[PDB]
C-alpha cells in the first residue's frame, strides 16, 4: 500500500509535467505562427513558379 | 519383575533423551527457519519495490 501511494504521487507528479510541456510546446506554436510571415510571402512566391511552366 | 522395572526405566529414559534431542533439533529447524524466510521476505520487499519503481519509470518513457 505504501509504495503504491508513491506510484500514484510520482503519477500525479509526471502528469503536470505533461501538462506544462504541453501548454509551452502550444504557447511555442502559437509563437512561430505569430512569427515566421516572410516565410508565408516566400512560400506562396515558390509555388507560383511551380503551378505553371 | 526386577528385568521389566529396570528395562522400563532404561528404555523410557533413552525415549526421553531422544526426544529432547529431536525438541533441540526441531527448535534449530524453527530458529533456523525463522532467520531464513524473515530475510527471504525482505528481499521480496526488496523485489517488489523495484517492480513497481521499473514500472514507474516506464510510465514515464
Amino acid at each position: 500500500l505504501e509504495v503504491e501511494a508513491k506510484l500514484a504521487e510520482g503519477r500525479k507528479k509526471i502528469e503536470v509535467e505533461l501538462q506544462e510541456a504541453l501548454g509551452s510546446l502550444e504557447q511555442q506554436k502559437e509563437d512561430t505562427i505569430k512569427s515566421l510571415d516572410s516565410q508565408i510571402s516566400a512560400l506562396s512566391d515558390d509555388i507560383v513558379k511551380k503551378v505553371l511552366p | 519383575t526386577i528385568r521389566n522395572s529396570e528395562e522400563l526405566r532404561g528404555k523410557a529414559i533413552e525415549q526421553l533423551e531422544k526426544a529432547r534431542a529431536r525438541l533441540k533439533k526441531v527448535e534449530m529447524d524453527a530458529d533456523q527457519f525463522r532467520v531464513n524466510g524473515y530475510s527471504e521476505i525482505e528481499r521480496e520487499k526488496m523485489n517488489l519495490i523495484n517492480s513497481t519503481y521499473k514500472t514507474l519509470e516506464q510510465f514515464e518513457n
